[PDB]
């Protein structure tokens, strides 16, 4: 199952 | 009644965006800010069409939510907590329509669910691979030159 990730942009 | 905040972004003008993505120009599109509800959170969405050429993930649509500081803000606890789905909307034939999602579980631990000093949050949380651009090319996910995403937020 494809897990979200945090990303600063 | 059913309490969940949802919006519906429309993307026109895709074939544009994609030409831009194939002569490897970035192409990254906000949807307008949006409410959850009364008193609800405001968010956005970020989709990018990474480059045919990255590495880790080329000619992937990227999809990302950030927070955003709202006008309810006040009356609302944070970190944020909730889950979120993101759905790119199959606009082909009702017969059978099978949407393009992912269901994510907010992590009140990342910064990307606090409320943000600034009108946009620096951090989003979502998905660099979200949905491949060849999967375009299988169903009927644009229309008119469209494409549609679907947010729902459940608190």
């Amino acid at each position: 199952k494809q897990e979200p990730q945090e990303i600063d942009f | 009644q059913q309490c969940n905040g949802i919006y519906i972004w429309k993307i026109g003008n895709f074939g544009m965006h994609l030409k831009c993505q194939e002569e490897e120009k970035p192409v990254v599109i906000h949807s307008p800010g949006f409410y959850t509800g009364k008193p609800g959170y405001k968010l956005c969405m970020r989709l990018h069409l990474q480059l045919p050429t990255a590495q880790r993930c080329a000619n992937y649509i990227s999809l990302f939510v950030h927070t955003m500081q709202g006008e309810y803000d006040s009356h609302l606890p944070w970190p944020f907590q909730g889950t979120i789905r993101l759905t790119i909307l199959d606009q082909s034939e009702a017969p059978v329509r099978q949407n393009h999602e992912e269901i994510m579980d907010a992590k009140p631990e990342l910064l990307a669910f606090q409320r943000p000093t600034i009108p946009r949050n620096p951090k989003g949380f979502g998905y660099v691979t979200f949905m491949h651009l060849e999967a375009l090319r299988q169903r009927t996910f644009i229309k008119d030159d469209t494409l549609l995403v679907r947010c729902e937020v459940s608190t």
